[PDB]
């Protein structure tokens, strides 16, 4: 009936309404996710800077660290070999004390 | 016409409504990328913070140890080279004892 | 002298003419240093981007070719393990050979 | 209002002369302090790049020489197994052989 073709066409023109409201939600949706897209990027870039910050700030200590294990260890093997020479002299020094002590008793023994 | 027109706008439905719905299917798994990965910026910030802290108190302990075995040693040459003075002394008491005996 | 006085204002207005043209260069020249200012940060922001890109791509690394020298000193002992049990059948294989040897010598001697 | 004038026209440029002179003196750092960074660019840009295809070669050379160990191996064991089987063969032999004197 000519009465339900124009009704049709009234449908057509609320779907004209409705499909409008349609294509554009999607244009909303898919700015939606240029929005996350566009944050993760930028997260994956904070991580590989924090990562780097750190892995780099162990990297430049661990090596101080070493670097003062090294000096150290230089020492504590110095100190042990100024310990030898330490004993040595007192080796003689004590030696220098019985000579004295018993030169001692000779010229008094005179 | 008509029918065609009636099929035009049933097309934009029938095909949106798989678009749509495979884009909020997407939309939903970026979000859930991005708790994985702020998870793992957490995680990385976290841990590095306490494996940092873990070689300043260690470099701490030790470049402490230093300072201490730095002047233990220089202590020590203190305590050499006093009793190196005693016996060069000491070396001058054998030498007069030493010229005595000359003199008888 | 009257000229003298209103040539004076015409040199005033001469420098209204040039420290115009004074303070603005100044804005230009102070907008320059804010382009060398934001361009610097931006360098060793990158720098810290790549010493930590690089950093942390040997630190991941380093610890794959040390998983890997593990795994394979781990069965480099194996192999060597393995080798003495080789030897231990072998000793057996040939010890059973002199026997069968010997047995056939005496079945033999029969 | 005159003088004042002539006046105030001329602290306009003693105290920008030393302003913008100082500025350009800070310019010229500026651009300087992005040269001493891009050249340290340049180098650790480099530097990382030689020392990481040094960690390359190095994986790549130890992981091959793992493949070749990890056959061997395998090989030995196909050995191992082979001259075990002649093994039990041979206890066979004496086995045969203990069954004979038993008959004598």
């Amino acid at each position: 009936l000519t009465t339900e073709i124009d009704n049709n066409i009234e449908q057509i023109s609320s779907y004209k309404s409705e499909i409008t409201e349609l294509r554009r939600n999607v244009q909303a949706l898919e700015i939606e996710l240029q929005s996350q897209l566009a944050l993760k990027q930028s997260l994956e870039a904070s991580l590989a800077e924090t990562e780097g910050r750190y892995c780099v700030q162990l990297s430049q200590i661990q090596a101080q660290i070493s670097a003062l294990e090294e000096q150290l260890q230089q020492i504590r093997a110095e100190t042990e070999c100024q310990n030898t020479e330490y004993q040595q002299l007192l080796d003689i020094k004590i030696r220098l004390e019985n000579e004295i002590q018993t030169y001692r008793s000779l010229l008094e023994g005179e | 016409r008509h029918g065609d027109s009636v099929r035009n706008s049933k097309i934009e439905i029938s095909e949106l409504n798989r678009v749509i719905q495979r884009l909020r299917s997407e939309i939903d798994n970026v979000k859930k990328q991005i708790s994985n990965l702020q998870q793992s910026i957490s995680d990385a910030e976290q841990r590095g913070e306490n494996a940092l802290k873990d070689a300043k108190n260690k470099l701490n302990d030790l470049e402490d140890a230093l300072q201490q075995a730095k002047e233990d040693l220089a202590r020590l040459l203190r305590d050499y080279q006093e009793l190196m003075n005693t016996k060069l002394a000491l070396d001058l008491e054998i030498a007069t004892y030493r010229t005595l005996l000359e003199g008888e």
